[PDB]
Formats: C-alpha cells, structure tokens, sequence
RNA sequence: CGUAAACGAUGAGUGCUAAGUGUUAGGGGGUUUCCGCCCCUUAGUGCUGCAGCUAACGCAUUAAGCACUCCGCCUGGGGAGUACGGUCGCAAGACUGAAACUCAAAGGAAUUGACGGGGGCCCGCACAAGCGGUGGAGCAUGUGGUUUAAUUCGAAGCAACGCGAAGAACCUUACCAGGUCUUGACAUCCUCUGACAAUCCUAGAGAUAGGACGUCCCCUUCGGGGGCAGAGUGACAGGUGGUGCAUGGUUGUCGUCAGCUCGUGUCGUGAGAUGUUGGGUUAAGUCCCGCAACGAGCGCAACCCUUGAUCUUAGUUGCCAGCAUUCAGUUGGGCACUCUAAGGUGACUGCCGGUGACAAACCGGAGGAAGGUGGGGAUGACGUCAAAUCAUCAUGCCCCUUAUGACCUGGGCUACACACGUGCUACAAUGGACAGAACAAAGGGCAGCGAAACCGCGAGGUUAAGCCAAUCCCACAAAUCUGUUCUCAGUUCGGAUCGCAGUCUGCAACUCGACUGCGUGAAGCUGGAAUCGCUAGUAAUCGCGGAUCAGCAUGCCGCGGUGAAUACGUUCC
C-alpha cells in the first residue's frame, strides 16, 4: 500500500502564500474557487481595514494559536475504550488549524463568511475564540489522557 | 454470468462481418430481409450442411456466399440446384440474388459444421462421450491448435443436467487476437433439449 | 533460425531459456534412448537417482561412503566421495576404462 | 473407605534381534603420580533410527519384533456398570453382575475440505483520515401489506425493491367487467369457383353484421399453374397455462478474486500426495531461485478499443498565420496552425546509481508528452448459490380446448390507513431576485431537424429558408464572473398542495400527460438509533445530449463546466 502524496499551489495575486491558497481550496463549497477567493480577499481586506496591519503576519498568528500539537486518537482494549494521546506532524497541524478556522468561523453567524472569517482571524490572533476553544479541550483532553503516550 | 461469445467478441479486429453492406435508408429492412434469407437457406441446407451464409447489398444486387464444406450437394447437377436456390430468393425477396458458394476444405475445423456433427449424433442417440472425443479426435488430425465441446442438458439421465467439458489444446479465450471459431447448436431429443457448444482454436495472426 | 522476432522475445524467452536448459540438461541432453549403467558420487547425498536406477533395474557402479548402504548399489566402491583427488582418480580409471572398451 | 485418564491408556519372567547418541550409579584397560582423554563392560534412564511388526499413527535391544511359560481380560453400540441377589462398609459406596427392549451402526487411524471468539503473511473505499450524503420534510419512483371486479405477471439478504419496463391515457397488457367468436385473430393442408379490394347508408361503445354499389388478376400451343377471397370438411391451430427442483440458451454473485486442473513420473495398502510446497518477489500461481518432479491447459499479463504526444499523407463543409477586402471566415487566398482520420513512431525497468544472491525484482535520477500493468475500457478460469429467466426465444412433460384460445369498448397495472429501498428539491448569504459579459464537450435530424420573420406575458403559434448534414438545425449552455437589490425572518427562503385561465401532442389528457400564465402559499430553520459513497480531473456541484418515444424522465445511458479534503496506518469491523 504504502503512504500517497499531494499537492498545491504556490502564489495568490495578492497575498503570495501557500497555505492561503490550501485555504481557498478549503471551505469551497460544489466546486467553487471563485466564490471562495471572493470570501478570502474580502476577509483579509476587511483585517487590513478593522485593524491596521497586514492581514499576513495576523493570519500566521491565528494559525500558531490554533495548531494542535497532541491529537488524541483512539485505542479500545477490551472493554475500555481509552483514548490515546499522539504528536501531531506539522502538516497536521496546519491542516487541522484550517479546519477549525474554517469550521468555527462558519459556525459563527454574521452579515457573510466574509465577516465571519475576519471576526474568527481576529479572535484566534488574540488567543481567545470560538476555534480555539477546540484546541484548548483537545489539549485537555491529551493532558487527562497522558498516562498512556 | 458467464464468457462473452468469441465470435461477437472478436467482430471488427480480426474475424470480418458476415452481413457486409451499408445502410441507406431501410437498414432494419435488409436486416430483416437478410435474416427472412438466412432463415430460409439454414432450413434448406440444414440436410446440405451449410455452415455460414455472407450476403452483399450491390445496388439493386445481392451477392450471396455460401460456405458449405461440399460442392456437388449445393451446386449438385448444375441446373436443379441452381434453380431452386436462386428462383424462390428472388421471389421471397424481390429482386435479383446471385449465388457463389465457396467449399470449406477441412470439414472439420468450422465450428457450425462440427457443432451440427456432434448434434446430429446425439439425435442418432450416440452417447454423448463418443460423439466429443471422437470428434476431437476428428478435429486435431484435422489441424487445429484446439478445440473445446461442450454438452449441456439432460443427458439421458434424468432429475439432475450438467455440463462436459471435452478439449484438447490451447483454447485462449481472452487472447484477442485468436482467430477461435465459436458454434452453437441444439439437439432436441426424447428426453428434452441438449446444448452443444464447440470452438476450435485454429491458430492466431502476428 | 530467425534472429528476428521482437526486441527482446528473444531475452525474455531464448535467454533466460538457455540458461536454465543448459545447466540442468548437461551432457545427458543427446542420450536419444535409454542407457545401460550409471556411475554416481554419492548415493546418501543423491538417494533420488539410486532410487529409480534400482527401480529401473539399471545396473550402478558407484563409490558410496560408510555411511551409505552397500547393499543398495550393484557395484560398490569404498573411497573417498569428497576428495577431489579421490573423485577425480575413480573417474579417471573408469572413464579410461570405458574409453578402451568399444575396439 | 478401597476408588482415579490408579497411564507407558503397554502383566510378570526369560532368551535372542543393526546402529548413532546424551545421561545416572559402578568396574576394568592404554601413557601420565595427576588433571584428564580414549577404549571396554555392566544395571538404570532419554532421543533419533535398520530388519521386523502394525490398519495407520507409530514401536523398534526400556518392542508394539522373533519365541516359550504363566496369569488377567475382550467378543457390536445402548440399556448399563443398571436392576435383583450376595459379600464388604458407620455411611458414602465398592465388588460381583444380568435381562426384557432397542440400533445397524458405535469405533480407531489417516486423507481432502470447511470452520475456529487458533497462530502467521497479505490485499480491497473494507477500517481509519477526510469530504458529501441517506435515515427527518416535500415530491418523483419501485416494493411489501391493505383495499379491491381487476389492482396482470416476474425479482426477494449481500446477489429483490428509479429492477424486467430504453417511455401503463388508447395500444402495450397479460388482469377485470360487459358485448361477442368458434379450422378460429396466426401457418401447412385438402376440394371448389372466381380477383381481392374499395366506398356509402343503417345499425351498433366498437367488434360484428344486413345490404347497396362494385371484382380490372393473370401466364402459356386449352389441359392447367403463381395468388387471394370466401365456402365446407376434418387433420390441426392457439395458450404472456404450470413446472427455472426436467431443460437449452442467456445473466448475476464470489470476483478481475488468483486461483482451478491435467499429462507423465514417483510416494502411499488406500483415500490421497507431488507439482501448486519453501525463500524472496508481484497488482498477479507475476517472476526468479531451491526442491521428486518435468511439463501443460484454463485463468493472470500482453496483443484489441480509447485518452496522453509527435512525424508523414490528406485540406473540404473543417482551420485564418502572414495577402488585401468583410456586418460577419463573409470573399478572394493558403496548408502553415487547430481540427479530422489513416499509416507510423513512442515507454520497454530501457539507461544511470543504489539495494538484494550477482538473479527475479525494488528505491531514487536523467531524458521525455507519457514512468514503472501511464488513466480508463473491453476481456469475467474451475466452479458456488437445484441463484434468476418456461414472460425475449426454443423447449421435455402435464393441463385447457365453442376455451386456460380470439376479437371489441371501458377500467386497472397511477388504489392508500400504513411501513420500506432509490432519487429530486429545499431549509438559505459560499443566499434569493433583477441587468451585463464570456467559456464547452458529445450526440441526434427525412413525412424528421427546423433557421429567420411575425404574433402571443408565456408555454408556444403562422408563413417558410437551409439541411439525407464537420456546411444547416436541434443550440439563446449553466453554475461562473461583474453591477443593482433584500438583510438573517418561516423571510425577496422554499416550492408542495390547490382554484382559475391557457398551450401542445394525439380518435380522446375524467380516473391518468408534460408545460405555461395569474393567485394561494404548506412541511421544512441541516435531521434519533443507525447508515452510504468516493483515493483525482475522483467526490461535491452545474448544465448539455441521446435512446425509449406522437406525447410523457426527478430514472437510465453518455458528455463536458468548475472542481476539492484526506490516506499516520492495518489496532478493530
């Protein structure tokens, strides 16, 4: 069998990163990138705008606060169904950070996911947020289970 | 759910159309016509051991070949055969119907003519080892890189059918360039329906 | 024959064919019929030519060992069946032996 | 007490009958005072092994060998180690020990399989990792029950249930009700006498008739012969009657799993084994190496079809690069380019390096449009389910025959309290409505596709160009992108249901068609237990096309448009 690989692309015309475009492949609903690059670009105007700074560094400061470093995955013995603890490889990290960004910002609700994932970017930069309430209880949940390793 | 035929498999790589002509404006109607043609000679020379009949559509003219395996019971004295083949055609289908008959050399190597062999005997109750082996045996001094019969039905025994097999050589039905003659036929005895179904791998092309 | 096939059917048959037809098939390859003796090495190490040779009926002459069974072969010689000098002595007396022997 | 699977499931004694090898307690020898090595012999105790034995497993000098002596015990399984009697025992029980009755087996050892909540290895959207759903609502559709005159029949876990049905208004259509028919609606017969047709009127729901009118058949040397018609006569017909547990043929499923076998040989008393196992390897019983096997066949792969690229030929109806004109690739012009469709070339672990046995193969690299069966398709081994199909067909047998067959109209297969598979539409801002701009593929068209114009709000309508089609049409692609607008509510969401008015198809849209126009606007605010699909141009989403077909598509079959997320891994199902 063995382990597969992907791929992505690098630039975005404004904002040249990767992971903004791992990002716009995300949360595309039905095939729909240019709906998803008209959410991301009106987002991260409105995070240039509402508070003065490049919505660049803000968005790796929303990421680092959310990227998990102990999943906790599962292992049932017998009849005693223990959850076990795991060190996240990086690109994990990074792709469960846009989950939670993603799923916590829809989740939200306010005048569009344009304003959602602004709100969200900026709650998960200053730590406390929706998202984050999630990375918090899944390091809780690797600090109760971390008799096992 | 079993093999697809080899004779419809291979149809347009190697083995050609029996029914070679093309359409204008009533295919359904020389299909039928074809068919009303084939039903009619396969009767009549099923005494004659006509094996495979390909007709041609030559703008007002039909070309019919017919493989047979002998002359002289088809095309016989001249005259009477000749008449009675090409008279009625022209009349059951209304225009002109010419006849070439080409005679198989090999009797035993086209799989109609062997499956018709096999069938005959099992209506002459010949039991129905006898009938395959000896006609395998008939077949690979014949030529034949392989041959395969297979009878199915009751075989004079009675609340229980099956099938047997009888082969020797290659038969490669999934080799596509094969050139494998593939036959059916029935045999309607006292005891119900037997089904015989022969191929015979005759040899491939480079 | 014909050199000329595909690229490499020629390998990928004749080849890889060779190789293994040859190194089996040796010397015995143009036998044409079947023959009258047979001269082993070993009769503990190769139990299976022993075995149909005195099944075949085919008289053996051979060199056994003392751990082997004497009663076995038709013609027992007690020497050395590891020692290339001892292995190569019996063969050399009895292929000489055979070579004066069609006059 | 006096019993144990109290066993070595193997009575005691004795003698004989190859070896190898540990070990326990001794003895003696060949050098050494020794340590210690070797040799030799006892008695006990292990294992492997020859002859021999055995049904085989196996035993084999510690016999299950070859013998002799003596003892105990067995004569199918159950009933049953029971009951009765006796002896012994405090007792529990022990020992001795049947019979009526009942069965055709009980049993040993071994073989092939299947299974295991046994071990090992491996694989697959199988699990996990994700993404979207189904289960909730509405409707479309199929199925169970139930209502029925009939709700025709067939399928029934995976492998029935948007299945046969790639199109039930009539037909189909079998089923029901009523009117009917009886060599018959369909095909060979026999004998005639000539055409059959065609229309009109009456019936009649129509079938069926009374009729009128009309019959023109022909071919020859005169006898006839190719039709069709009726008219008899009887052979026969006709069954979508039953049996798929009588069948042929054709399919599903395991499963595109990697297996399934055979020849010759040898092994075994035999069943069987061997190959086919073992090591690595593979997507693969793929391939290599070793091997009591050597081969072979059906499978696997390859050839076959498509897509990925390029070369030659071939440029019109296709293409517009430079040449000017055009409302317009329209024209002149050109085969460069795309495209098309033929022949090619091409990717083979071939070359490099590395590993591994040097093999087979594996990991990376260069080239290249393409990299390790490149993506897909077609291909479905021996057999398994007495799987499915007698209703596509053909069928053996059994049944019906002035009827279980045939015609005709009307209904039903669309019923509806309920469950239940598959689907479609939504519940909404990544949204709804309104306006602008663009980009496709693939396929269909002769009593068919139908431009344009005109009219109608619209479904569509009238006249009609072009097209048997790379020309002309279907055909104004849609999500998308860009502006305007609502602002998070049962709403500018959603469209059910329903009234009215229309349109098209067709004898005919009442049961029972699709669509339009106006209006009404429901349940529904992302769905319990449970559960499904997918590993890449895939899932999700958007339209287009075609079969079927007058008309009916949310189904199916193909096509493109945008277009993801994840695979740590085999712990678990």
């Amino acid at each position: 069998k063995g382990p597969v690989a992907k791929r992505d692309v690098l630039p975005d015309p404004i904002y040249n990163s990767k992971l903004v475009s791992r990002l716009i492949n995300k949360m595309m609903i039905d095939g729909k990138k240019g709906k998803s690059q008209t959410i991301l670009y009106k987002s991260f105007d409105i995070i240039k705008e509402r508070t003065g700074n490049d919505a660049m560094e803000v968005f790796e400061q929303a990421l680092k606060n959310i990227m998990p470093v102990l999943e906790v995955k599962a292992r049932r013995v017998g009849g005693a169904n223990y959850q076990v603890p795991v060190e996240v490889r990086p690109e994990r990290r990074t792709t469960l950070g846009l989950r939670w960004l993603v799923n916590y910002a829809r989740l939200r609700g306010e005048k569009t996911m344009e304003e959602r994932l602004a709100n969200e970017i900026l709650d998960a930069a200053n730590n406390t947020g929706a998202a984050v309430k999630k990375r918090e209880d899944t390091h809780k949940m690797a600090e109760a289970n971390k008799a096992f390793a | 759910g079993q093999k697809v035929n080899p004779v419809g498999l291979r149809i347009g790589v190697i083995r050609d159309w029996e029914s070679k002509w093309y359409a204008g404006k009533d295919y359904a109607d020389f299909l039928h016509e074809d068919l009303k043609i084939r039903e009619y000679i396969s009767k009549r020379l099923s005494d004659a051991s006509v094996s495979k009949v390909e007709i041609e559509r030559a703008a007002n003219r039909v070309n019919i070949t017919i493989h047979t395996a002998k002359p002289g019971m088809v095309i016989g004295k001249g005259g009477s055969e000749v008449e009675a083949l090409r008279k009625a055609l022209n009349s059951l289908t209304g225009k002109r119907v010419h006849i070439n008959i080409l005679e198989i050399k090999r009797a035993d190597l086209d799989a109609q003519l062997v499956a018709d062999n096999i069938a005959r005997q099992l209506e002459n109750r010949v039991s129905f080892r006898r009938a395959q082996k000896q006609q395998i045996q008939r077949t690979m001094r014949a030529g034949a890189q392989g041959v395969k019969t297979m009878v199915s039905g009751r075989l004079g025994g009675a609340d229980i059918a099956r099938s047997e097999y009888y082969s020797e050589g290659t038969v490669p039905l999934h080799t596509l360039r094969a050139d494998i003659d593939y036959a059916t036929s029935e045999a309607d005895t006292t005891y119900g329906k037997l089904g015989v179904k022969v191929w015979i791998y005759r040899g491939e092309v480079l | 024959g014909t050199f000329d096939v595909l690229p490499k059917k020629e390998v990928v048959q004749l080849k890889k064919e060779l190789e293994r037809l040859e190194k089996f098939l040796g010397g015995i390859k143009d036998m044409k019929d079947l023959p009258d003796a047979l001269f082993i090495i070993d009769p503990r190490k190769e139990r299976i030519a022993v075995a149909e040779a005195r099944k075949l009926n085919i008289p053996i002459i051979g060199i056994v060992d003392t751990n082997c069974d004497p009663d076995e072969i038709d013609v027992v010689i007690p020497a050395n069946d590891d020692a290339i000098r001892a292995v190569k002595l019996l063969t050399s007396k009895m292929a000489d032996a055979i070579l004066e022997a069609k006059q």
